[PDB]
DNA sequence: CGATGAATCCGGTGCCGAGGCCGCTCAATTGGTCGTAGACAGCTCTAGCACCGCTTAAACGCACGTACGCGCTGTCCCCCGCGTTTTAACCGCCAAGGGGATTACTCCCTAGTCTCCAGGCACGTGTCAG
DNA sequence: CTGACACGTGCCTGGAGACTAGGGAGTAATCCCCTTGGCGGTTAAAACGCGGGGGACAGCGCGTACGTGCGTTTAAGCGGTGCTAGAGCTGTCTACGACCAATTGAGCGGCCTCGGCACCGGATTCATCG
């Protein structure tokens, strides 16, 4: 019960605090934005953080929908092939190619 | 008196008897090929107003087209292969009717 | 006189009606609207609508006929050719096949 | 090597944090953490890209609140309310 | 093999031809449009058919996702305990109460 | 004529055809159709109401084609494309 | 030069409070409460807007607004109370502001 | 001067300032904009707010302190009051957990 | 080793849509300014970027054991299949009148300019609330 | 705790009378297209009883594959410092959209014809359970 003791938690830590730190947003953001052109983006010091309010919700409310998927099917666990079926379900049209060669391929730094 | 219509352009375009079969239409294809130019011309030019409004300016002067078919290119993950073949084609038409002033 | 606009410009559709859907959408605080605008839209705009009946026109054929219909466009083509299908990713066209 | 390669900076520990933050399913496959990673980026992508192009027209080099506000907007996300 | 032979027969040659015919949409239509209001409406002769192009084709793209999400579940028939999951996952929830009175209180046209 | 409350109006055999008509499930139990009928009722109650709002806000009383366009318009199901 | 916002104005409701007390407010909360008055202004304002246009008018007031407020209440299928009073409320202030012409 | 016009219909809110907002999206086609529209729309948002607001101050003191924070708006009065939630749509609030 | 219901293909038919005319009546040029908007050179001060040293939370990899996904099998019940009976689309025809659509007109309520003063915006300040 | 919001103050320009032109919305008048409605005669489709079978639910066995505890890194993260790209406001000259005559042919609305597709009737692949 050790998963029902941090999960007890892990919405009191929500209210204030974020899945993935501070740094490791500002770097993925950045080398993203330098990509599709050749000039250095200069973010502000406001919009990182206006960002990740977004989508980290966003994939919050994603995962509860197949995670509430999954528990239909009669099976305790979370399977990559319940996400599909959502972003499907949603009609989110998406690209495999592009997503793979961003994910795998890069630097950051 | 007069009407809003593209069926006679619509009907004009192809070149017909490529090899012999002229384009015919029906009566319900005129609906559809209509009601896509009709879509096209109202997403685009909402967004590429919304853009000009944010800019602070007053003309769309088709530069303001140019980066709403590009952001329209790019939501829908639609590879610039035959996005930059149409904004080519689009910069070439437009010097064409602006330099015979 | 250069009314024909489509030849000034080497379009099809008339410039002008394009304008006229164009200006329809413009929220007020922006008005002007110069008339560049038009021939890059209508350019654009034709030549998406060529390439989508050159199409069906080939495809439609193998079932036989000389007609283009909504089945002959919905399925058999833009299922094909989705290139121009996912920029108006709202199909739900009409009596059509899938 | 190393070379910080891309979306692994996030680590499983996000996932996993992200699928316990609700209180329903408490475990997590091996095919979960490599499907998470594809499905964010593409989304981040598609909306800093918009920004970035938003930002590009009106002159600047920089990127404001109102280019990332209006990005989120466009890419059919909404945003506090 | 019978219901093979069907769905090939039904999926190609009666692409004109609605599930239902158009005598009982039009009552239940014209039923709906005095629906809470105090005047009998009236209508035209080409919106009924725009009405049915629009709410069936809503309707089919809605059972396949059911469909394909039943045949994901690992099971070969359908129950409506898939639609529900659909029409969680693509929000727009229903007032349970306002369908039942739909479906039951009214009784006319 | 003994029965002639609504939703029966849609056929028990509406619902095999449309479910038939995509070819990836051919059976269907028992509860399967009364949530079909009240999900169509649900969705044609708003799209038709809307529609008749938008008449009376212009005067008249009839119905007209760029009505029902127009509340299929705000209904989110988007039409011939 | 000024900025027009409601910073001000939200913290001015009813806050004067004898049997409850609690006329408190924080800054974290000033950001949302004033982007829900942007949010639903400009979401119903787009909405009469478009139906201005059906009529061929080109006017809008106390018409339009009314009729989006219903839409956008028959859109959510809400308790008959939430838009009921919103609109009697809506008619009471109307005509509290024509009283004097 | 009637600039008193929180006393003109009994409202708090400027009208003027939702009166901006309201011009600022306008198809070209309309312009006009009597000036009794901003009236209805203030008071339709005075009211909201005000109830919204009245609701959530008594919840988010049960739990402790004397303030109104994003995730005491986001739960409660959205949660249990869903009346005054699906009007806009979406949440999406702020930092506010589930 | 044949051979059911049919896997699709040939040979026409006539019944109304699509394509070729046929003048005409406004909609698209064409010239002619001109007064606002977009451009653009210069500048001044702001915040974004890049690096150092210390400390400690947090992601990380390994050993081990149990919870749980998956394949097997008996079942029994509920969905489909098929003939048959009941209903009710639906197409041809004739009324009947509601209400869409155009015109006259005239008076109200928005648009715009001229003048003023007090409400709202941008600083000190302390005392409690995270 | 320590710093942030509610209290207090000084100022200025934007919201207000206010008076006027000028056009758009309300409204009576008029006729003719089009919605609704009743009859009926074939005739297809939905509704219904019955029988056999396959598909959902449910136990058991199995084994590999997550969760957990623990020692070990390792970059997040603070506060400070300095350096400079670029947001932001201002002053000047002008190109190019706007509104107004005057002219003229291109496409909208009707008519006329002739084939395109819906339709049926006939000849047969694959197959198949004896």
């Amino acid at each position: 019960t050790t998963a029902k003791r941090l999960s007890k938690k892990e919405q009191k830590l929500s209210s204030t605090k974020t899945t993935v730190r501070r740094a490791p947003f500002g770097r993925i953001v950045r080398t993203i934005a330098s990509l599709s052109s050749a000039d250095s983006m200069r973010f502000s010091a406001n919009a990182v953080d206006l960002l990740q309010q977004g989508i980290e919700l966003y994939m919050l409310d994603l995962m509860k929908n197949a995670a509430l998927a999954a528990k239909q099917a009669k099976r305790m666990t979370l399977m990559g092939k319940d996400i599909d079926l959502i972003q499907t379900a949603n009609h989110e049209m998406i690209d495999e190619a592009h997503a793979a060669k961003l994910a795998n391929t890069s630097s950051a730094g | 008196k007069n009407y809003d219509s593209f069926a006679t352009f619509i009907a004009k375009l192809v070149g017909p008897n490529g090899k012999g079969r002229k384009p015919g239409f029906s009566a319900k294809g005129m609906e559809v090929l209509e009601s896509i130019v009709k879509s096209l011309a109202t997403e685009m030019t909402i967004v590429a107003n919304e853009l000009a409004k944010h800019q602070g300016r007053q003309t769309l002067g088709a530069g303001d087209f140019r980066t709403a078919l590009a952001v329209r290119g790019s939501l829908i993950a639609r590879e610039p292969a035959t996005v930059k073949a149409l904004t080519e084609m689009g910069e070439k038409a437009v010097l064409k009717y602006q330099s015979s002033l | 006189n250069v009314k024909r606009a489509n030849e000034r410009a080497g379009l099809k559709l008339p410039p002008g009606r394009i304008q006229k859907i164009i200006k329809a959408n413009q929220t007020t605080d922006v008005g002007r609207s110069s008339p560049t605008a038009s021939v890059f839209l209508t350019a654009v705009i034709e030549d998406i609508v060529k390439e989508i009946i050159k199409g069906a026109d080939k495809k439609s054929e193998e079932r036989g006929r000389i007609r283009i219909s909504p089945q002959d466009i919905l399925k058999y083509l833009t299922e094909n050719g989705e290139a121009y299908m996912h920029i108006l990713g709202d199909a739900f066209v009409s009596h059509g096949g899938v | 090597k190393h070379i910080k390669n891309l979306g692994e900076e996030i680590g499983n520990s996000a996932v996993r944090k992200t699928v316990l933050r609700t209180g329903v399913v408490f475990r997590l496959d091996k095919t979960v953490r490599p499907k998470f990673h594809k499905v964010m980026l593409s989304k981040l992508y598609e909306a800093v890209n918009i920004a970035k192009l938003a930002a590009k027209h009106s002159g600047r080099s920089t990127i404001q609140p109102k280019d990332v506000r209006l990005g989120l907007k466009l890419a059919s996300i909404k945003l506090l309310a």
